[PDB]
Order: C-alpha cells, then sequence, then structure tokens
C-alpha cells in the first residue's frame, strides 16, 4: 500500500470495530470528525518493540490536513476496510465512477457557495464610497474561484475518459450477445438476456445526463455577477458527453425477441402471409420522462433491392406506444402482437430463398435530449402456405449459421457452404429445443457419412447448400434436410418419450447395424430411423440360425399413418410374429418388457431380411 | 563568527549527535554562519489541526478562503527552510556614523528617561515560578516532560546554576536557540526560543523590564504594556485630541530581522544602571545570547530524512526571548524619535553622515522629546504616532538608512497617515467607538472576521483529545464575548459554543498570542459579570458605573461597518446557519456527554 497506515495490528479492533463506510460520507460529516477525535485518542512490551512508537508520531501528523477534509480520513478507512471478468470490470468501473460523481457534485455544491459569498463581498466593495488594498484581497479569492473551476474542469474531463473506456468495454458486449441471440433463435441452448445490458447502458446513460445537467448547472453559476474561459470549457465539455450519449443511444436499441409466428414458437423469423406475429423491441437505457410516451414506428424493407424481390407491405398498424407508467411497470420495451404481413398485389431464387428485413424507428427524448433510434431484425422469409415451413427454415438455419453480414438479402445468391464443425451441432441442437435428447457423437458421425461418405480424409467438410436441401439423399426419395425434419417431427409427435429415455438408436448405418448385431443373442434389436421412407422409424432384430449364419430381419418403416392410430410401444409389446415374440431383447441387453414397460398402457406387417454369413465376415 | 563565544556550544551539540554528524557542502545559508549538521526526525505537517467545534458551528466560513488559507500553514522542514532562505537569510546594510550617532544619542536618553524613577533590579526564582504556564523545551540530554513541572524539581534549577556559573567564568555551554519556521499561504514568520533554563537566565538578568513595567506608558509614556485591547482605543482616542498632523501607523518589514549590531549595541547602554554583579550576568545574556547566537533548524535531506543544521549569527532578534518585547518597544521608540526629528527639520540629510552639532539632538529630547512621546503608542514592532505636523510623511532618510524599511510601501514614497482614529490599525486591530442605550461612549476593538474565525479554528496539536477542543473553542467563545461582542456573527457563535460546551468546564489557553489579551475569558465566572467589571467597573473611562442587564443590551456595532469587517448577515447560507443553530449545537452537545446551559 502506498498510503502510510502501518501497524494497524495495534488498533485493529479499534479499526476493525470503526464505522468506516458509514462515515465515507453522509448527512454529516460530524460523524466522520468524531471517528478523526476519537481515532486520535487512541492514537495516544520491549522498548525495541516500541520503535513504531515514533512511526506512529509521523502518521498522528499525516492526517492533520486531514482534520480540514475529514471524509478524505474516513474515505481512505473505508476503501481500505475466469473466462468472463470483463462483469466485474463493467461493474467496478461503474461504482467507481459513481463515487466520483459523488464527489464532483459536492465540489459543485462548494463552488456555488463560494461564488455567492464571492458576490456576497463585492456588492458591499463596490457599494464603498472610495471608487484599494482589500480589493486584491477580493482579487485573491477570485484566482482562488478560477483555480477551484479549472480543478472542476479537469474532474469533469477525468470522468469522461472512464466514461468512454466503459462505453467501449460496453458495445461490444452487446454485439456479443445479438451473436448470441443469432445462435439462440437457430434453436441452440442459450439462456441469455438484455437485463444485464440494461443495468449497464441505464447506468452510463444516467451518469452522463447526471453529468449534463451539471455542465449547464455550472455555466448559469459560472458567470456569477462569457469573460470566464469556464464558458468554453463547459461548452466542450457538453459537446463530448453529448458525443458520447448519442454513441451510446445509437446502439441502444435493438429487437429483444425476433418476429416468431406463436403457432409456430419453435422456429422464428417464418412468416406467413395473414397471419399475425410478434416481435418485441426494448430500449436498454430505461430512461423514460415521465410526461410523454415513446411511439416505435415499424416498416418493411427499407432498403430493398434494386430484382423479382417481391414487395411486402403491412396490414393493420405500425406503431407501439409505451406511456411512462408502463415503462416503468415493464422497462422501455415494445412488444408488437397483432402484426400482420401482406403483399403487394402488383428471378433464379425461390420464394424461401429470398429475405425481408424489418426495421423500427424511435423518436428518444430525455432531459432535453432527441435522437432518432433505428434498428432491425434479423432477415426473414416469407411463405405463402405452412407446406413450405419445412424447407423454409433450411434458408434460416443457413443463414444465421454462416452469414457474417446480416444486412445480407442477396445471401441465397451465392450461398455459402457449411463446415461440418457448424452445422452438426446445428442438427444437435434441433432435436435438442424440440425434444428431450440431442445427438450424440455415433449418431452425428452417421449422419456425417451420410452427408460425404466414410472416405472423406478432409477434417471439417463443406456441404454445400445443394446438397443440403435439394440434391437428394441417396436411400430414399427426400433430400437430406428434408428427411431429417420429417424424422424430427416424427420423433416429436410419436417417439418423444421414447427418444428421451434413449430407447431408440435412431441413427445408424445398415453396415454399423449388422457389426452391431452380430456379436449379440438373438432376440435383439434396434430401433433405427428409415433412410429410404419418409419419416419412418424401422425395426430391426437379429437372429442365428445356423453356424455361419446371422439373419438380421428388419420391419416395414413405421410412419405417422400407422402410430396415430397404433403407437410403437404397443407394437414392440405384442409383434406376435408367427406365435413367439421375436423381440426379445433391447440393444444391448435389456428386456423387451423391461425398457418398454413404463409406456405400456393396459387394454399386420411387413419384414425384409439381410442374411450376414459369420465367417466371410470374419476375413 | 568569534568562535571562543559559540564555541563550546557548538561542539557540546555536535558530541550529543556525533554518530550522523557531518559538514554539509551544500548548505543554502548566505548571510549565516554554517557550522555543521546532523540527521534528526521529521517534525510539523503541511497544514495546522483544525478545532471541531469551530468546524461543525462555523459551517459558512467553510467556503470562503479567508478562514481557511489561515489554517494551511506548513511547518515541515521544507516550509521553514523556505521562510528562512527569504525571510531570515538577509543582510542589513550598516547605516551610517552620523546615523548611528543619533541612534547612540537618541537611545542614551531614552534610556536615561526610562531610568529617572525606576532602578533596575535581579528578578529572582519565584516570580519565574508564578509565570511558567502549563514550554519546557529541552535542547540537550537533560530533558523533561513540561514546564511546571521541571521548574518545581531541584536538579532543573542546579543544571541552570551550572550554566550560570559558566556565565560569571566567561563561558557559555548551553543557551542555543531553536528555530521553528512557518510558511502562511504571505505572514510567514520564524520563531526563536532557548530551552526553560536559557531563557531563565535572560529573565535573571533582563526581566525587570517586563516584571517592574519600564515599557508601560506612565513610565514610558510611549508604551502600552500592560494595557488590554480593551484600553488600547482609548489611548488612540487620547492621542487624536492632541494637535498635529494625520495619525501613522507605519509596519517594518520583518522588524526582527532588521535589528542591527547597532541596535543590540544601543540596547546594552540599560547595562550602565545595573549593579556589578547584575551587569556581570545581564553583559553575559546580551554577548552570549543576544550579539553572538548559535540556532538549530531543520532542513529537508536527501532519501526522504531531515537533517538540523547548526547555524549561527550575531546581528538580529529572535522572538521567544524573555524580554524581547520590551528592546523592541524601546528600539522603535528611538525610531519613531529619530523620524520625528527629521520631520521637523532637527535632523538634515548631512547628518546621516556625520552628525556635526549633536547638542542639537539632545536640545530637543530635553525641550520637546517626552511630550513627541506621549504622542505615540508603541507595542513592540507595531506602532501609532502623531507628529507635530504631516512632514513626517516624507520623513524617510534616518528611517531607510536605519533598515527600518516599511512593509507594503515603496522605498522612497511618502507614507499614508489615518485622519480617522477609528480606523487606524494597532496590534492588527482596529477600534471603534459606541454608545450604549445611556448614551454612554465605549472605545472598543475589532478586526477582519475571517482572520477572527480562522485563529479560532486551529488547534495546537497538543489538545487533540476532544476535552482540549471542547475547552479551548469554550475560551474563543468567551473572548468574543468579553472583546467582541459588537460583531453579530461571533455574538452567535460565543453563544452557541459556550451552550455546546458544559458549563462545569474550565476553559484551555491560546485564544491570542499578543501582550494585550489578558485573558479574564479563562474563568468559569458569568461572563456578563466579566463584561462589567472590565468595561465599566474597573474602567477608568466609565465614569457612571451604572451596570449593564443583559447582552440583549449589549449593541452591536453598526449593520454597515459590521458587513465592512467581514460580516455575513443578510446571506442566505448565514440566515440557515442561525435558523439550523439549535439543530447544529444539539448534534455538536452530542459526541461530548453535555451542554448545561441554553444560551439561545
Ligand atoms: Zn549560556
Ligand atoms: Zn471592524
Amino acid at each position: 500500500s502506498l498510503l502510510p497506515v502501518d501497524i494497524r495490528q495495534y488498533l485493529a479492533v479499534w479499526i476493525e470495530d470503526q464505522n468506516w463506510q458509514e462515515a465515507a460520507l453522509g448527512s454529516d460529516d460530524s460523524k466522520a470528525t468524531m471517528l478523526f477525535f476519537h481515532f486520535l485518542d487512541q492514537l495516544n512490551q520491549d522498548p525495541e518493540s516500541l520503535l513504531l512508537q515514533h512511526n506512529l508520531r509521523k502518521f498522528c501528523r499525516d492526517i492533520q490536513p486531514f482534520s480540514q477534509d475529514p471524509t478524505q480520513l474516513a474515505e481512505m478507512i473505508f476503501n481500505l476496510l475466469p473466462v468472463e471478468s470483463q462483469q466485474h470490470e463493467i461493474e467496478s468501473r461503474i461504482l467507481d465512477l459513481r463515487a466520483m460523481m459523488e464527489k464532483l457534485v459536492k465540489s459543485i455544491s462548494q463552488l456555488k457557495d463560494q461564488q455567492d459569498v464571492f458576490c456576497f463581498r463585492y456588492k458591499i466593495q463596490a457599494k464603498g464610497k472610495t471608487p484599494t488594498k482589500e480589493q486584491k484581497i477580493l482579487q485573491e479569492t477570485l484566482n482562488e474561484l478560477d483555480k477551484r473551476r479549472k480543478e472542476v474542469l479537469d474532474a469533469s474531463k477525468a470522468l469522461l475518459g472512464r466514461l468512454t473506456t466503459l462505453i467501449e468495454l460496453l458495445l461490444p458486449k452487446l454485439e456479443e450477445w445479438k451473436a448470441q441471440q443469432q445462435k439462440a433463435c437457430i434453436r441452440a441452448p442459450i439462456d441469455h438476456g438484455l437485463e444485464q445490458l440494461e443495468t449497464w447502458f441505464t447506468a452510463g446513460a444516467k451518469l452522463l445526463f447526471h453529468l449534463r445537467q451539471l455542465l449547464k448547472e455550472l455555466k448559469g453559476l459560472s458567470c456569477l455577477v462569457q469573460d470566464d474561459p469556464l464558458t468554453k470549457g463547459v461548452d466542450l465539455r457538453n459537446a463530448q458527453v453529448t458525443e458520447l450519449l448519442q454513441r451510446l443511444l445509437h446502439r441502444a436499441f435493438v429487437v429483444e425477441t425476433q418476429p416468431c409466428m406463436p403457432q409456430t414458437p419453435h422456429r422464428p423469423l417464418i412468416l406467413k402471409t395473414g397471419s399475425k406475429f410478434t416481435v418485441r423491441t426494448r430500449l436498454l437505457v430505461r430512461l423514460q420522462e415521465g410526461n410523454e410516451s415513446l411511439t416505435v414506428e415499424v416498416s418493411i424493407d427499407r432498403n430493398p433491392p434494386q430484382q423479382g424481390f417481391r414487395k411486402f407491405n403491412i396490414l393493420t398498424s405500425n406503431q407501439k406506444t409505451l406511456t411512462p407508467e408502463k415503462g416503468q411497470s415493464q422497462g422501455l420495451i415494445w412488444d408488437f402482437g397483432y402484426l400482420t404481413l401482406v403483399e403487394q398485389r402488383s428471378g433464379p431464387l425461390g420464394v424461401t430463398e429470398e429475405l425481408h428485413i424489418i426495421s423500427f424507428t424511435v423518436k428518444y427524448t430525455y432531459q432535453g435530449l432527441k435522437q432518432e433510434l433505428k434498428t432491425d431484425t434479423l432477415p426473414v422469409v416469407i411463405i405463402s402456405n405452412m407446406n413450405q415451413l419445412s424447407i423454409a427454415w433450411a434458408s434460416v438455419l443457413w443463414f444465421n449459421l454462416l452469414s457474417p453480414n446480416l444486412q445480407n438479402q442477396q445471401f441465397f445468391s451465392n450461398p455459402p457452404k457449411a463446415p461440418w464443425s457448424l452445422l452438426g451441432p446445428a442438427l444437435s441442437w434441433q432435436f435438442s429445443s424440440y425434444v428431450g435428447r440431442g445427438l450424440n457423437s455415433d449418431q452425428l458421425s452417421m449422419l456425417r457419412n451420410k452427408l460425404f461418405g466414410q472416405n472423406c480424409r478432409t477434417e471439417d467438410p463443406l456441404l454445400s447448400w445443394a446438397d443440403f436441401t435439394k440434391r437428394e439423399s441417396p436411400p430414399g426419395k427426400l433430400p437430406f434436410w428434408t428427411w431429417l425434419d420429417k424424422i424430427l417431427e416424427l420423433v416429436h409427435d410419436h417417439l418423444k418419450d421414447l427418444w428421451n429415455d434413449g430407447r431408440i438408436m435412431g441413427f445408424v448405418s445398415r453396415s454399423q447395424e449388422r457389426r452391431l448385431l452380430k456379436k449379440t443373442m438373438s432376440g435383439t434389436f434396434l430401433l433405427r430411423f428409415s433412410e429410404s421412407s419418409e419419416g419412418g422409424i424401422t425395426c430391426s432384430w437379429v437372429e442365428h440360425q445356423d453356424d455361419d449364419k446371422v439373419l438380421i430381419y428388419s420391419v416395414q418403416p413405421y410412419t405417422k399413418e400407422v402410430l396415430q392410430s397404433l403407437p410403437l410401444t404397443e407394437i414392440i409389446r405384442h409383434y406376435q410374429l408367427l406365435p413367439e415374440n421375436p423381440l426379445r431383447f433391447l440393444y444391448p441387453r435389456i428386456p423387451r418388457d423391461e425398457a418398454f414397460g413404463c409406456y405400456y398402457q393396459e387394454k399386420y406387417l411387413k419384414h425384409r431380411l439381410i442374411v450376414v454369413s459369420n465367417r466371410q465376415v470374419d476375413e | 563568527p568569534n568562535m571562543k563565544i559559540i564555541g563550546r556550544r557548538i561542539e557540546r551539540i555536535r558530541n550529543e549527535h556525533a554518530e550522523t554528524w557531518f559538514l554539509d557542502e551544500n548548505h543554502p545559508y548566505r548571510t549565516w554562519a554554517y557550522h555543521g549538521s546532523y540527521e534528526a526526525p521529521t517534525q510539523g505537517s503541511a497544514s495546522s489541526l483544525v478545532n471541531g467545534v469551530v468546524r461543525l458551528l462555523s459551517k459558512p466560513w467553510d467556503v470562503v478562503t479567508g478562514v481557511t488559507g489561515i489554517a494551511m500553514t506548513d511547518t515541515t522542514p521544507y516550509g521553514q527552510q523556505r521562510v528562512f532562505k527569504e525571510k531570515v537569510d538577509t543582510r542589513v546594510p550598516d547605516p551610517q556614523e552620523g546615523t548611528r550617532q543619533v541612534m547612540n544619542i537618541v537611545s542614551s536618553w531614552l534610556w536615561k528617561e526610562l531610568g529617572k524613577r525606576k532602578r533596575p533590579r535581579v528578578c529572582t526564582k519565584e516570580e519565574f515560578i508564578n509565570k511558567v504556564r502549563s514550554g519546557a523545551i529541552f535542547e540537550e540530554e537533560k530533558e523533561w516532560k513540561t514546564a511546571v513541572e521541571a521548574v518545581n524539581d531541584p536538579r532543573f534549577w542546579a543544571l541552570v546554576d551550572r550554566e550560570r556559573e559558566h556565565h560569571l567564568r566567561g563561558e557559555c555551554h548551553s543557551c542555543v536557540y531553536n528555530m521553528m519556521g512557518k510558511r502562511e499561504k504571505k505572514g510567514s514568520r520564524a520563531i526563536w526560543y532557548m530551552w526553560l533554563g536559557a531563557r531563565f537566565l535572560e529573565f535573571e538578568a533582563l526581566g525587570f523590564l517586563n516584571e517592574d513595567h519600564w515599557m508601560g506608558r506612565e513610565n514610558s509614556g510611549g508604551g502600552v504594556e500592560g494595557l488590554g485591547l480593551q484600553r488600547l482605543g482609548y489611548i488612540l482616542e487620547e492621542m487624536n485630541r492632541a494637535p498635529g498632523g494625520k495619525m501613522y501607523a507605519d509596519d517594518t518589514a520583518g522588524w526582527d530581522t532588521r535589528i542591527s549590531k547597532f541596535d543590540l549595541e544601543n540596547e546594552a547602554l540599560i547595562t550602565n544602571q545595573m549593579e556589578e554583579g547584575h551587569r556581570t550576568l545581564a553583559l553575559a545574556v546580551i554577548k552570549y545570547t543576544y550579539q553572538n547566537k548559535v540556532v538549530k533548524v531543520l532542513r529537508p535531506a536527501e532519501g526522504g530524512k531531515t537533517v538540523m543544521d547548526i547555524i549561527s549569527r550575531q546581528d538580529q532578534r529572535g522572538s521567544g526571548q524573555v524580554v524581547t518585547y520590551a528592546l523592541n518597544t524601546f528600539t522603535n521608540l528611538v525610531v519613531q524619535l529619530i523620524r520625528n526629528m527629521e520631520a521637523e527639520e532637527v535632523l538634515e540629510m548631512q547628518d546621516l553622515w556625520l552628525l556635526r552639532k549633536p547638542e542639537k539632538v539632545t536640545r530637543w529630547l530635553q525641550s520637546n522629546g517626552w511630550d513627541r512621546l506621549k504622542r505615540m503608542a508603541v507595542s513592540g514592532d507595531d506602532c501609532v504616532v502623531k507628529p507635530i505636523d504631516d512632514r513626517f510623511a516624507h520623513a524617510l532618510r534616518f528611517l531607510n538608512d536605519m533598515g527600518k524599511v516599511r512593509k507594503d510601501t515603496q522605498e522612497w514614497k511618502p507614507s499614508t497617515g489615518w485622519s480617522n482614529w477609528e480606523e487606524v490599525p494597532f496590534c492588527s486591530h482596529h477600534f471603534n467607538k459606541l454608545y450604549l442605550k445611556d448614551g454612554r461612549s465605549i472605545v472598543v476593538p475589532c478586526r477582519h472576521q475571517d482572520e477572527l474565525i480562522g485563529r479560532a479554528r486551529v488547534s495546537p496539536g497538543a489538545g487533540w483529545s476532544i476535552r482540549e477542543t471542547a475547552c479551548l473553542a469554550k475560551s474563543y467563545a468567551q473572548m468574543w464575548q468579553l472583546l467582541y461582542f459588537h460583531r453579530r456573527d461571533l455574538r452567535l457563535m460565543a453563544n452557541a459554543i459556550c451552550s455546546a460546551v458544559p458549563v462545569d468546564w474550565v476553559p484551555t489557553g491560546r485564544t491570542t498570542w499578543s501582550i494585550h489579551g489578558k485573558g479574564e475569558w479563562m474563568t468559569t465566572e458569568d461572563m456578563l459579570m466579566v463584561w462589567n467589571r472590565v468595561w465599566i467597573e474597573e474602567n477608568d473611562h466609565m465614569e457612571d458605573k451604572t451596570p449593564v442587564t443583559k447582552w440583549t443590551d449589549i449593541p452591536y456595532l453598526g449593520k454597515r461597518e459590521d458587513l465592512w469587517c467581514g460580516s455575513l448577515i443578510g446571506h442566505r447560507p448565514r440566515t440557515t446557519w442561525a435558523e439550523n443553530i439549535k439543530d447544529t449545537v444539539n448534534m455538536v452537545r452530542r459526541i461530548i456527554g453535555e451542554k448545561y446551559m441554553d444560551y439561545l
């Protein structure tokens, strides 16, 4: 510690028992001065151990200037009383400059009184009938005022520097949250919220507006009775604080909740014409004048591409008004429901491959400061029928997983390839959000082999947009995304609890299926998703009939047409094949009635065969 | 430097600190005599200790610099060295031969006149035991705790007798000055004072000047020693009655620093009126303490450590000598007489070089001298004269040749006299004549409010304990009640502080340092009884001794003059302070105990 307060241990009980934090500041300096007096009262073994007895005296003199500013001594006592550490830095800087703001307020409050006593004593000297030595004492206290106001200007600049650093820290945090929300829209498991950013932005804004107020108060006082340079200095400080305030309010207006139809909460940024949707904008600066409401105006495609791009207008209204009472109750938030979209009756990209951007504008005003805040949502796709809901979702993912620039509506005119390191986890996120379980490494590697093949010697392969939505997947009559989406729908609607408890392998290759079912007892079966039929689950059990033979029976895949009137657990419960049940154990070694017993409720089919020769496989 | 006089002292204080003894070659002393140095602990502070009661009861004045900058005194070795370099390390050119001759004639005549009715005498120990108060700052290995303890101990008096025998044998081994500098903002002063025994030697040798009132107005005509601030205004008005020009109250810039070897030479002329043994003692004190002296002063050194230097000088005057005030008053009387003679054209410019007809100086002195004395009031370096005409304004040749240059005035510009005796400065005060409800007159001291409050805010640092602070605040409040009742804010603060401090207590001391602060406010007696005793009962200028009835009957001075002398009435913070005076006095009663009387 640079400050000298040695051997705190002797009077440690005293200092530890003291009320330093209460004496940091308060309604009465009297408590701090009482701490001073009784501290001195306290300050009053071998002599070699009593050598510091002299050192004490030094301290007892060093704090003599603190008898003029007792809050300074009490403040010394009170202040002396890792992936994300940036949160702590933000909060600590905010607290620091709040304390500095209190000190600056005290400085202004006493400078006003000093100027008032200067005027009160200049009136008398001007009323003197002599108009000379006391005039120079008056000029001396005037020079003291000049030095004080220079100190005030330097303190304001020291505040501006730290506030600038705080804003330069705060804005990147908000952009990081924007990227995290972009990931969260496409079903990534992220828990977030603008509450913390609200507190940070609002602390910064409150202190900026407070400084803006103090500068005006200062200027009015400063003139006393533009001759002083305090006018120019206050004007410069005011220009600077206004620059910082505008720089903050620029990004303080964001879209808290992206537009999403209430019919489909799971999939945002897909909007059907005529169907209402729900957007939500928030102003992170929770500062609102209690006498005037704030209105947000909505527009669609402010800068439409100049190409066959369909035009779209808004039915009903394009405004949300927030009264100050509601703004206090719920924060400065505009939640747009009942927003409907309609095409204006009047290229190579499909209907689901064109992107639209919904923008919002506010005329914000607080403490005389006015500014127009503008922000727009993530790009959106507009469908004509719900039968596009699936494929249109493939347009959302591919953007929010790979678009660098979010203002790119020409994204699918030249779509980039999705690396597997990004696409795999997203395919996992889909299941994770929509249904209980995600995708583990085995099923993800199965999908990787299905998309790229076992030969791929390139780490993190790139999947083409055409190979993801348009090119068909070889084993079946469905492209990869449509097939996986129908699988997701099948799991959610008919296999949710089965998929949650891990009773379903799901994505295993035919070859891997045989490899796993070779070294198991007859009657062991898997539940895997059919790569040939659209949205179908198939069951495959192995049987050994000869020393060299291992037959793998499979069932014709069960789709929604069968599972709507007969659950899969009941089919496994009573397969009744010609007549003992061939499904004896679920892989690896769980009894068939045990792995599905909890799903059984109280109160034909077709098969296929693939024979694996034991020894020709053993080669 | 006459080493045969200071050598033993230098060597003794060298042997006291021989481990760190060294001879610095980078000392900033140009007019003094450097003899060595030694490391010493740092002392003092960059700012004085502030009283709690005053700061909490004078909330509005926290903003005006007039009561704050006065407490911003740094007694740290850096400030002490700066004050020494600026104020003390100066060299006065010797006056011309005729000037010194005139000085000798006037000084001899004045010493004879002050002794026409008085005879110098010894001063016993009992007198000194009385005068000592409840520093004893020793400079060598024999050290004490306080002066009242050392003065009652026999070993102290034996240690003093040893040095007395040394003075009788022509040697000197203990009388060493200790200088403490004090830097302001301005009026930064250096303080000299020897240890208790050397000052007692000074006392026994020369204190008859003080104890026998050799500088009193009765015996000196021009002096004012003994009179309090409650009578100097009467002195000034009675001076105003006499015919002549304006009244002049010029101040000498660093009076103590300007006293030459010839001033001390002409002050030592009083040795011709003392008995032979008294003469031995007093001549020893003069030549081993006044005309030859060694001082110890701190100076900052490298590494944060402070080093005390042992320095020596011959022709100057210290501050804490037992008889420094009397000799200062004497020399100032001689100065004013010489300037009067120059003004009346008795002394011309050619008498500066060599006084050709010295009788013209004696004749004047015998025909007019005493009269001029009656037309002047001299308290040490401070003085107010009323000459026979205004030629006194431009009688400057002998004043400047003696080195007594005037403060805040060009060297050869005529002085400015006051036509109104209620505006003339005397002892940092002016004096105003105000009337009671009986129509009777009262001349009363007054000064600016800012200094009166700032001097009340400081604490010596030896009264750090809260009890000391409270008792000293009561001292200041009752001093205001007795001397500055005519001020609105001071009356309010006095009635507030006396109500905040417990009534049964006794006040500490140190309200003022002027010899005119007699200290009648240090008693628990009813302050109105003290006021009546000082202003009506024992007042020789008050004929009708009819008493007053209460402080509500005490006259404030006029509002306009009050506002002019630093008042704050009518100010919004002042009015809010007066309104919340009850809140503040009750909050100040708290953190102490006890406020047994409400004076509001
Ligand atoms: Zn001596
Ligand atoms: Zn006055």
